[PDB]
Parts: C-alpha cells; sequence; structure tokens
C-alpha cells in the first residue's frame, strides 16, 4: 500500500549472476578491439585477461 | 545385475588446456 513506511514499501531487484569462467565469452563490455602482433614484445588484453 | 566399473568415468575438470602434467 502507498500509506506503508518505507521497510514495507515493495523493492523490485535484479541479480546479475556473472558466468565468469575460463571458458569461452558471449556477453562482454563496450571495449574496441585492435589488430594483432606478433613475435614482438608487447601488452596484451584478451577477454580482459590482461 | 551387476558388472565391474574399471577406471571408466573421468571427465575433464574444467575448460583449461594443460599437457606434460600430473594435476590433483
Ligand atoms: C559386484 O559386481 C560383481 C561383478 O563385477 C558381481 O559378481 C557381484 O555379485 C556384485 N556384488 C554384489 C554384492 O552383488
Amino acid at each position: 500500500q502507498p500509506t506503508n513506511g518505507v521497510g514495507y514499501q515493495p523493492y523490485r531487484v535484479v541479480v546479475l549472476s556473472f558466468e565468469l569462467l575460463h571458458a569461452p565469452a558471449t556477453v562482454c563490455g563496450p571495449k574496441k578491439s585492435t589488430n594483432l602482433v606478433k613475435n614482438k614484445c608487447v601488452n596484451f588484453n584478451f577477454n580482459g585477461l590482461t | 545385475a551387476y558388472t565391474n566399473s574399471f577406471t571408466r568415468g573421468v571427465y575433464y575438470p574444467d575448460k583449461v588446456f594443460r599437457s606434460s602434467v600430473l594435476h590433483s
């Protein structure tokens, strides 16, 4: 009821369970990919694996 | 009825590549 005190008001809930695994990704953040370089020392990030 | 399982029924415990190793 709209007259309820805040502890007795309704709250909507979402729980985001991240399937963080050593496995192929299908959800990723909004990050731009570069070209790939080989046989040279580079800094890198593969699917967040820095 | 019953039979012996021998050493059947083992699987890859995780999705990580490994080679030339003994893993507990
Ligand atoms: C267990 O399996 C063997 C064959 O592998 C069978 O001869 C035996 O009867 C089984 N054990 C019991 C308690 O029945």
